[PDB]
C-alpha cells in the first residue's frame, strides 16, 4: 500500500492491479485469466485427413 | 443589548498570492502513475486571495 485514502492500484488503463476495496486494502498482481485462439493445419483433405 | 466595539486604527488590506493551493481529491479512487482530467471547482494558478 501507498497512502490510506487512495489504494486501488492502477497504471495503464486496464491492469487494475488491486480487486475492488478490500479492509486489508493493499494490492499485489493481476492475473485474472488469460488465453488466446487457435488455428487448424492441415496438409489436404485428398492427400490426408 | 448594544456592545460599543469601535476600531481607531483599520489596517488596510493585503492582496496574497498563491501558486499551487486548493486542489483537493473528490474522489477517494488510487492513480499510479494514470494521466487524467478533472471537472470540479479549484483556486487559480495564478491570483489575489483575501
Ligand atoms: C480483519 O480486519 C483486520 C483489521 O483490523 C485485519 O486483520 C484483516 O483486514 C481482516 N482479516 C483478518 C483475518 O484479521
Ligand atoms: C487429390 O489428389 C489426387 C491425386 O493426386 C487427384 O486425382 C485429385 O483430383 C485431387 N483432388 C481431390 C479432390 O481428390
Amino acid at each position: 500500500k501507498f497512502l490510506p485514502f487512495q489504494q486501488f492500484g492502477r497504471d495503464i488503463a486496464d491492469t487494475t492491479d488491486a480487486v475492488r476495496d478490500p479492509q486489508t486494502l493493499e494490492i499485489l498482481d493481476i492475473t485474472p485469466c488469460s488465453f488466446g485462439g487457435v488455428s487448424v493445419i492441415t496438409p489436404g483433405t485428398n492427400t490426408s485427413n | 443589548q448594544c456592545v460599543n466595539l469601535t476600531t481607531r486604527t483599520q489596517l488596510p488590506p493585503a492582496y496574497t498570492n498563491s501558486f499551487t493551493r486548493g486542489v483537493y481529491y473528490p474522489d477517494k479512487v488510487f492513480r499510479s502513475s494514470v494521466l487524467h482530467s478533472t471537472q470540479d471547482l479549484f483556486l487559480p494558478f495564478f491570483s489575489n486571495v483575501t
